[PDB]
RNA sequence: CGGAGAGGUA
DNA sequence: CTACCACAACGAGCTACCTCTCCGCATAAGTGTCAAATTTA
DNA sequence: TAAATTTGACACTATAATGGGTTAACTCGTTGTGGTAG
């Protein structure tokens, strides 16, 4: 099986998985702690932004490739903003704090 | 956008409102006629943002003309829809509730607050007993809870002085009309009079909590939930399926419970209802607010339709499915594949062979951009349509894109690093991934069906990561252990070892050849075998001080095979590495030699010419296995027959009466045992040395033929225990309860088990693959544990100029020595320099890499022990310096800043889980008149000492016993110094002469009785817990006096020579003897995984053993109860410490000596802790090394210890404050020690008086849990704790751990990343 | 005891069953104090003149043919003749307003006149709000003097209470305590002002009632009293038939609501019967309870059951669809069709209506 | 496009 | 007054992938005026 | 928009009915009460 760019979950908006429903491979805790010991900052940043579940980069990323430049403009996941928002409804007060 | 922290705090409800667009009030979701939003609704527009992108739901503004405006007719802002996901709304609750958090989660966090029992609030929020706020008379005081009779009682005498309520409404008075400063100013004058340890823990967290709230700006009534904020609908769908039917989230459920009862509650309180009827309302409020936080805390969770429990926002939250564990951390990729994989023998070391169809389907983007470029197609729906039909010209540019681009192959589970690799892609045609074969020990990737998954990395700096720090080509040494790991496995060992081992008569022996290119000639021309033995002549190149290749011609005596192999070897390596018969071990040392010689690229294109011959050599051997190959020894049926003879004859004797069935048992096993091994042994002979039909020169003997024996001796599949249970005999096996069954499995695996030995065999068996599961699961989970307690460690300095260090001695436990010291000190540096006179007086400076030379070296000139700079040691401050570390093993040479050693370490340590002259040290002794020295000592260790100065074995003798040979002496091997009596221990003296019986007398304090043994009248003490009223303040003294009676002192001091004997001794010596010095006087009596597990994490054990805590002498000082207490009194100053030691437990030191600082006084484990308090960082640290490396050795791997120790150095960074200087900390904090140190640092910089310490050992659970960054901490484990720790603190994220920016979505502060942070950190430092 | 438990439902019925139950009679008495105290609340807020003149209006108002005469009396070419004949009476009062006893005589003949005019509970309700609203305007006037009394003379209450209790209308009680040369009496001319702004103020309440203030106070008074009885004995009555309630609700268990949220909302039902319940039919008050119990708690599962909420009108037909089914199952042996369900359902109803009315 | 239950592979 | 033990409660348990089936279940009494939002020309 | 009409909401039924269903009930370490006895 294999998959370049097909649909996205709605809570979290990171792309399904299964074969039958065209689903991409997790790239799971193991395999991050892995990475991390390489010391690979790029590619692990290129798997957990714009790869993955954040709407504008993915498709800035899906541009950029097909006009050939090889560069990533990332942003903050969506899955962090929905545990922003679950933790508030929680009643504590979390925020992102600039500087 | 660019923010440096995540501010956690407490919310007000005028923030709560701050958030919210609107107030939702109804609890109806959506219409159904039309699948339109309602109004007010748990989906209404108004609030929420339309449901379509710039348009209103009547449908009057439908275009983006109008950007943003409010709709008069509908009240909908017209904006795009993302804003569904991003706006909170708001629920006014009638009567204020309390937040389950804070509330339930110990501690209750109110209670401590308040000073009340959580029983005693649960009862007032239960609407079960009213409770005192305020009262004038001094009848009723703050929080004094009253029953409804009480309450009725006072209401109805008093009636206006006091204020009685019930409910979350009364407790949130409390905390509005309580004061925090005048409570904590209070508490810290209380705090002055008494410390009890129990009431001083209470206070002192009590004021730790007080304290928070002062700082952090929260206040008390904020806990007291009143408006309850609402999660956006896209957040919590309700989504329609395939068949019609809608699947919502279960919060839509729990909002419309809250929803409506409020409204419910509302409706009762305008309508004047009873009292009970509003109490029941504000209870059922209550428990909706608390099942919406979290369902199961409470009481019983409320279950859905299925019957199911219904998943709250906390569990939303926190556990293995929640968001931080999965969305946060794991996340589903795109540009991934996944295939099964078989094997390409033709590959190099860094090529794939990927498929044609997934090349094509991964690369797309790519496709279409080329495509673009060359011009062949004008939009990119044509670029789709044509690789959609897969033209040609679009094959060409998939193999022009692929070229030279990296990808990534990864299997999971990735216990360790290499886990995951960068290869160049090959197109071939299939639908498989074809591997090399080298690279699959790495990936422990078998080709049974396993499958992996292709990864494509996009940008630039993600190609170059991939070329110069993931290929193939680059991690060839293992990061836990120096050696290679690219190993040739099972076909290469093989035919290698057929082609360098040698016949006697093979084929034209005694030939003589010019070259090895005419042995290959002749072999391949058929005139010769591979194992006939030649002369050949040979030119090797050696390799001078400088860098170039001097050459060396000769002869040589070798084989064919020998001779072919040495055109593969590179110029360089000696010619004694091909002369011998190359096993699994042999080929290893190659590739390490020519990693070591010649570099990087020689040894990877020598790896591959190896794997091509060993595979073209191993096709052309035709090795094969046969029914014949397990040859039965000839003589196992007499064995099994002399044994059964013996178990008969056994079995008979105990029948007759004479032994019992215990020992009969064990000695049945024994002789099975016995005949067992003697099977073993007799067909490893007879197939060992099979080939006896030889030639040429008589009939000789030489090493077998046999493919079993091939395939056993070279190392390239089994071992001896598979070939003894495949024609040998099978052995004993073991009952599922762990006893061994007596009789055991005779036949082999040839002749055929009958139905009960199979039976037997098949405990074993499910046993056996039972546990594989179980020990997986519990090496996944250390390793997690680990990872995360050393995920912040992050090499920063070069250098941090310390002169600390650990002393590395080579582990000599036992008779043997398990790791010489090479293996100890290669990679690290040198501490201090060697200064020893020796033979050589070797002198390396400090601050020097011992490398392969520098450690020859050391082992030629005879170093003992060498002290090394170490990572516990190091003296930096968030991180350690590249000096301390040492060497990099994955590459050779000193270690680059910014590589993130911990995460190293933890892989390193968790990845083998799923495989489990004499001389006297510290001596003081007293001769006797025999000269069989006695010690009385109890640290005294005898080690047998080299002529060369090398120490070879080590011994412990116990207090009392004998040897004859003291220091200085040159004993020779064999000879039995250790000799002392096992089960008891004797009560020697040091004074000669006569006794005389002085304080004791038959009755009181000993017992009147005779000897059983000899029959000699003996007064032997009996314990003081059977003793009368008058043995209850006496210590019976055997006190050893001269010829008339006089107590002689010892010489040195002036303390009399006593000795206080305890109590249940045999006391044998009588009145009216002699008595030497030295002689005794009486005798009296003394898994793995689960092992680093319990090391790691640092349990204190069932039974500890009681160290010293004070130097001094030791005396009893209670009496008349079991539980001694010893006043330790040291021999300058007061004694200001006691001990305690129960009844049961026995003691090894009396109460006649003296002991120093950190001396065993009761036998068994040490508790770490206790060793840490007392002895010292370093020993504890050696302890814990040494405890670990043992199982790790046990089992047969080899780890590092370097990674211990990062692992123990992450294990000490908290410090409890036992005395504080005019810092902000009281006492007994166990706060950051790198704070306390920087903190001492500038102190002493401006000149004052600073604060000591005392550091903890924590385990690692409790190391990670007491991070100071609470995001790492909430996505480890225990989230709903951690979060309330935090929020109720107000602490702050400096985002400084390698797991927040995984967290957060920014660059790792490690490797290439690493740069860029430090350049952010001197922008913000620096402005 | 009141200890280890946290199960509601065990909690509630453990205070609920402390209350004994009513027997044939209890509930008679019981009835009889509910409408003994609307009668006497009744009856005081029939003597306010303004009351009477406020219903003059809305009677003259109706005569206009605005609204039905049934919409105001609920029971006692009728109506027309008993309002001209108060109207009378009220404009044979206007001629003897302060002219003395027989004003007293005629406003109270009008209230027990009024004593067989039973009306509807709305304009009742908000005459008597508008009680309590000028009543807790002059309670805030009052509420002001004594802030006054009491800001700035740290003086003893009594004294003033009885030169309060006397006229304090005019301004010569407050020039009496000025006048009395105590050492915090010469001190309240610095409020005189205010106080005067006052003594207007309530003088403009009398101008608006026509009665002294210590009649409108007592006239208040006797309406509490009643109010308090009225609303004692309503609660004696709902406490004591929760057993009812209970035994109503658990029927209708398992279908869309939890058991508490059911027994509330048979307590309301409960609290309108009590409302509504008349004891001189000779019925028990279990029979007439029980409608209204079993109706709040059917209309309750028909709002909040499911997610989605649904009109009462489509849950009715819904059921009048699941007891056909059921009866059809019985009779055939097999479920039925969609036709025949159509055939038997309904003169209106056909295939498409019912198959729009499933779901 | 979700969640449960059952089974299978490494 | 406070050193000590036995219970209760709470939080923890490799990874990745594939296939299939299930989720408004037994229960329930109908009328009557008034407003009103969707529906034809 | 004027008018129709099927929806939607609310108010009202007068014999006596008087306390509810229920599920399922390893191993280990840490924390906090609840006495306990001398
Ligand atoms: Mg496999
Ligand atoms: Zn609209
Ligand atoms: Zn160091």
């Amino acid at each position: 099986h294999a998959r370049s760019t097909g649909s996205y979950s709605l809570v979290t908006q990171q792309p399904l998985g299964g074969k039958a429903q065209f689903g991409g491979q997790r790239f799971g805790e193991m395999e991050v702690w892995a990475l991390e010991a390489y010391g690979a900052a790029y590619t692990l940043q290129e798997m957990l932004t714009v790869k993955s579940d954040d709407v504008n980069g993915r498709t800035k990323m899906y541009k950029n490739i097909v006009d050939g430049n090889h560069q990533m403009e990332p942003g903050m996941p969506e899955s962090f903003n929905v545990l922003l928002k679950e933790i508030r409804s929680l009643g504590i007060n979390i925020e992102l704090e600039d500087e | 956008e660019e923010f440096d922290a995540i501010k956690i705090a407490l919310a007000s409800p005028d923030m709560i409102r701050s958030w919210s667009f609107g107030e939702v009030k109804k609890p109806e979701t959506i219409n159904y006629r039309t699948f339109k939003p309602e109004r007010d609704g748990l989906f209404c527009a108004r609030i929420f943002g339309p449901v379509k992108d710039y348009e209103c739901l009547c449908g009057k503004y439908k275009r983006l003309k109008h950007r943003g405006v409010i709709c008069e007719k509908c009240g909908v802002e017209v904006t795009q829809t993302k804003v569904r996901r991003e706006r909170m709304g708001h629920i006014e609750l009638a009567s204020p509730t309390a937040h389950i958090w804070f509330l339930k989660s110990l501690p209750s966090r109110i209670g401590l607050l308040l000073d009340m029992p959580l029983r005693d609030i649960e009862r007032v929020l239960y609407f079960e007993s009213y409770v005192v706020i305020e009262g004038g008379m001094t009848n009723l005081e703050r929080q004094q809870i009253l029953t409804e009779e009480q309450y009725l009682d006072a209401l109805e005498e008093f009636g206006d002085e006091f204020d009685a309520k019930m409910g979350a409404e009364a407790i949130q008075a409390l905390l509005k009309s309580m004061d925090l400063e005048q409570e904590c100013e209070q508490l810290r004058e209380e705090l002055n009079e008494t410390n009890s340890e129990t009431k001083r823990k209470k206070l002192t967290k009590r004021i730790k909590l007080l304290e928070a709230f002062v700082q952090s700006g929260n206040k008390p009534e904020w806990m007291i939930l009143t408006v309850l904020p609402v999660l956006p609908p896209d957040l919590r769908p309700l989504v329609p399926l395939d068949g019609g039917r809608f699947a919502t989230s279960d919060l839509n459920d729990l909002y419309r419970r809250v929803i409506n009862r409020n409204n419910r509650l509302k409706r009762l309180l305008d309508l004047a209802a009873p009292d009970i009827i509003v109490r029941n309302e504000k209870r059922m409020l209550q428990e909706a607010v608390d099942a919406l936080l979290d369902n199961g805390r409470r009481g019983r969770a409320i279950t859905g339709s299925n019957k199911r429990p219904l998943k709250s926002l906390a569990d939303m939250i926190k556990g293995k499915q929640g968001r931080f564990r999965q969305n946060l951390l794991g996340k589903r990729v795109d540009y991934s594949g996944r295939s099964v994989i078989t094997v390409g023998p033709y590959l190099r070391l860094h090529q794939c062979g990927l498929p044609k169809k997934m090349a094509l389907e991964l690369f797309k983007p790519f496709i279409y951009g080329k495509l673009e470029l060359r011009g062949l197609a004008t939009t990119i729906k044509a670029a789709k349509k044509m690789v959609e039909r897969e033209e040609a010209v679009v094959w060409d540019i998939l193999d022009e894109v692929i070229r030279e681009h990296p990808v990534l192959l990864n299997r999971a589970p990735t216990l360790h690093r290499l886990g995951i690799q960068a290869f160049e892609p090959v197109l071939i045609e299939g639908k498989a991934i074809q591997l090399h074969p080298l690279v699959c020990a790495a990936y422990n990737a078998d080709f049974d069906g396993d499958q992996m998954a292709v990864h494509v990395p996009l940008t630039l700096e993600a190609q170059l990561e991939a070329r110069a720090l993931m290929m193939s080509t680059n991690n060839i040494l293992s990061p836990a252990n120096g050696e290679p790991i690219i190993v040739p496995s099972q076909d290469v060992v093989l035919g290698l070892y057929y082609m360098t081992r040698d016949c006697v008569n093979a084929k034209g022996e005694g030939m003589v050849l010019t070259g090895p290119k005419e042995a290959e000639r002749l072999y391949r021309s058929g005139l010769a075998s591979l194992h006939a033995r030649v002369k050949v002549r040979i030119t090797e190149y050696e390799k001078d001080a400088n860098g170039e290749l001097v050459a060396k011609t000769s002869l040589k005596d070798t084989t064919v095979g020998r001779a072919i192999l040495w055109m593969i070897v590179p110029k360089g390596l000696p010619y004694s590495i091909v002369n011998q018969a190359l096993g699994k071990k042999a080929i290893s040392k190659m590739l390490n030699t020519c990693y070591r010689i010649l570099g990087l690229k020689p040894t990877v294109i020598f790896a591959d010419q190896i794997m091509y011959t060993g595979f073209a050599y191993a096709a052309r051997s035709g090795a094969s296995v046969g029914i014949d190959d397990m040859v039965i020894p000839e003589k196992k049926h007499e064995i099994i027959s002399e044994a059964e003879a013996e178990v008969a004859e056994i079995q008979e004797q105990f029948q007759s009466g004479l032994v019992t069935a215990g020992e009969r048992y064990n000695k049945v096993i024994d002789i099975w045992a016995a005949a067992n091994d003697r099977v073993s042994k007799a067909m490893m002979d007879n197939l060992q040395t099979e080939t006896v039909i030889n030639r040429d020169g008589q009939e000789e003997k030489q090493v077998s033929f046999n493919s079993i024996y091939m395939m056993a001796d070279s190392g390239a599949r089994g071992s001896a225990a598979q070939i003894r249970q495949l024609a040998g005999m099978r052995g004993l096996m073991a009952k599922p309860d762990g006893s061994i069954i007596e009789t055991p499995i005779t036949a082999n695996f040839r002749e055929g088990l009958n139905v009960l030995q199979y039976f037997i065999s098949t405990h074993g068996a499910r046993k056996g693959l039972a546990d594989t599961a179980l020990k997986t699961a519990n090496s996944g989970y250390l390793t997690r544990r680990l990872v995360d307690v050393a995920q912040d460690l992050v090499v920063t300095e070069d250098d941090c100029g310390t002169h600390e260090g650990i002393m590395m001695t080579p582990v000599i436990e036992g008779g043997d020595v398990k790791e010489p010291l090479r293996d100890r000190v290669l990679g690290r540096v040198t501490a201090e320099d060697v200064l020893k006179p020796g033979t050589a007086d070797i002198l390396v400076p400090r601050n020097t890499l011992l490398h392969e030379q520098w450690c020859d070296l050391l082992e030629e000139n005879s170093v003992d022990a060498v002290k090394v700079r170490s990572v516990v040691s190091c003296d930096t401050d968030f991180g350690v310096c590249a000096h301390c570390y040492g060497r990099d093993l994955a590459r050779g040479h000193i270690i680059n800043k910014g590589e993130a050693i911990g995460v190293i370490a933890a892989q390193s340590i968790g990845e083998p889980g799923t495989q489990l002259s004499i001389k006297l040290s510290n001596v003081k002794s007293v001769v006797n008149s025999s000269g069989k020295l006695v010690i009385t000592s109890r640290n005294t260790e005898l080690k047998l000492i080299d002529e060369f100065g090398r120490t070879k074995e080590s011994y412990k003798v116990p207090y009392g016993a004998v040897l004859a040979k003291g220091d200085g002496e040159q004993v020779a091997g064999g000879e039995t110094v250790a000799n002392w009596d096992p089960h008891t221990m004797p009560v020697i003296t040091e004074v000669s002469g006569f006794v005389r019986f002085t304080d004791m007398i038959d009755g009181q304090t000993i017992t009147r009785q005779t000897d059983e043994l000899t029959g000699l009248s003996s007064l032997v003490v009996l314990d003081s817990a059977e003793r009368t009223a008058g043995g209850k303040d006496l210590r019976p003294a055997l006190k050893i006096v001269d010829a008339q009676g006089n107590d002689v002192l010892i010489p040195g001091t002036d303390m009399p020579a006593q000795y206080f004997l305890p109590g249940k001794a045999i006391v044998q010596l009588e009145d009216g003897v002699q008595i030497s010095s030295g002689d005794t006087l009486a005798r009296i009596p003394q898994g793995g995984l689960p092992r680093v597990a319990d090391l790691f994490e640092a349990r204190r054990p069932k039974e500890p053993a009681i160290l010293a805590e004070i130097s001094g002498i030791v005396s009893f000082g209670k009496e008349t109860k079991g539980k001694r207490r010893l006043v330790i009194t040291p021999v300058d100053g007061s004694d200001p410490y006691e001990e305690m030691i129960p009844k049961w437990r026995q003691l090894n030191v009396f109460e006649g000596e003296r002991v120093e600082r950190g001396d065993v006084i009761s036998d068994g484990p040490e508790a770490p802790h206790d060793i840490l308090r007392l002895r010292g960082v370093h020993a504890v640290t050696r302890y814990i090394v040494n405890e670990v490396q043992d199982v790790y050795r046990l089992q047969g791997v080899k780890i590092n210890d370097k990674h211990i120790e990062v692992i123990v150095r992450q294990m000490l960074r908290k410090a409890t404050i036992v005395n504080a200087g005019s810092s902000d900390f009281l006492e007994g904090e166990q706060v950051e020690y790198s704070r306390v140190k920087i903190a001492n640092r500038e102190l002493e910089a401006n000149g004052k008086v600073g604060a000591t310490y005392s550091r903890d050992l924590l385990g690692i659970t409790k190391a990670s849990l007491a991070t100071e960054s609470f995001i790492s901490a909430a996505s480890f484990q225990e989230t709903t704790r951690v979060l309330t720790e935090a929020a109720v603190a107000g602490k702050r994220d400096e985002l400084r751990g390698l797991k927040e920016n995984v967290i957060v979505g920014r660059l790792i502060p490690a490797g290439t990343g690493y740069a860029y942070h430090q350049d952010r950190m001197r922008r913000r430092a620096a402005g | 005891e009141i200890g280890r438990t946290t199960d509601p439902v065990r909690m509630y019925m453990r205070e609920m069953g402390t209350v004994e139950l009513l027997t044939r009679e209890g509930e008679i008495d019981i009835a009889k104090r509910i409408e003994d105290g609307i009668n006497q609340v009744q009856c005081s807020v029939a003597e306010y003149p303004e009351a009477i003149t406020y219903l003059l209006e809305q009677y003259d108002r109706v005569e206009a043919e605005e609204a039905r005469l049934s919409d105001l009396i609920t029971g006692f070419e009728l109506a027309r003749e008993k309002f001209a004949e108060l109207r009378a009476q009220y404009v044979v009062t206007r001629d003897t307003i302060k002219a003395h006893a027989t004003a007293q005589e005629e406003i109270l003949k009008l209230s027990e006149v009024f004593k067989q005019f039973r009306l509807v509970p709305k304009q009742f309700d908000y005459l008597v709000n508008s009680m309590r609203v000028m009543m807790d305007r002059v309670r805030t006037q009052e509420r002001l003097i004594m802030k006054l009394c009491v800001e700035q003379c740290k003086m003893p209450k009594k004294n003033f209470i009885t030169l309060f209790t006397g006229n304090e209308t005019s301004d010569t009680w407050f020039n009496a305590a000025i006048a009395m040369n105590k050492p915090w009496s010469e001190k309240l001319h610095d409020v005189s002002e205010e106080v005067h702004r006052a003594l207007q103020k309530l003088q403009q309440i009398e101008e608006e009632t026509g009665l002294t203030i210590e009649q409108v106070k007592d006239i208040n008074r006797r309406m509490s009293i009643g109010e308090a009885k009225a609303r004692r004995a309503k609660k004696e009555m709902v406490e004591a038939n929760l057993r009812l309630v209970i035994s109503i609700a658990k029927k209708y268990t398992n279908r869309g609501l939890q058991f508490l949220d059911l027994i509330q909302e048979g307590n309301i039902g409960l609290m309108k019967a009590v409302d509504k319940f008349e004891y001189r039919r000779g019925y028990k008050f279990s029979t007439y309870a029980t409608w209204w119990i079993r109706q709040a708690i059917t209309r309750s599962i028909a709002d909040q059951a499911r997610t989605i909420r649904i009109p009462v009108h489509m849950i009715e037909t819904i059921n009048k669809l699941n007891r056909i089914s059921r009866q059809m199952l019985q009779e055939m042996g097999r479920e039925p069709t969609p036709e025949e369900l159509a055939e038997r359902m309904l003169m209106p109803e056909d295939k498409i209506r019912k198959v729009l009315k499933i779901a």
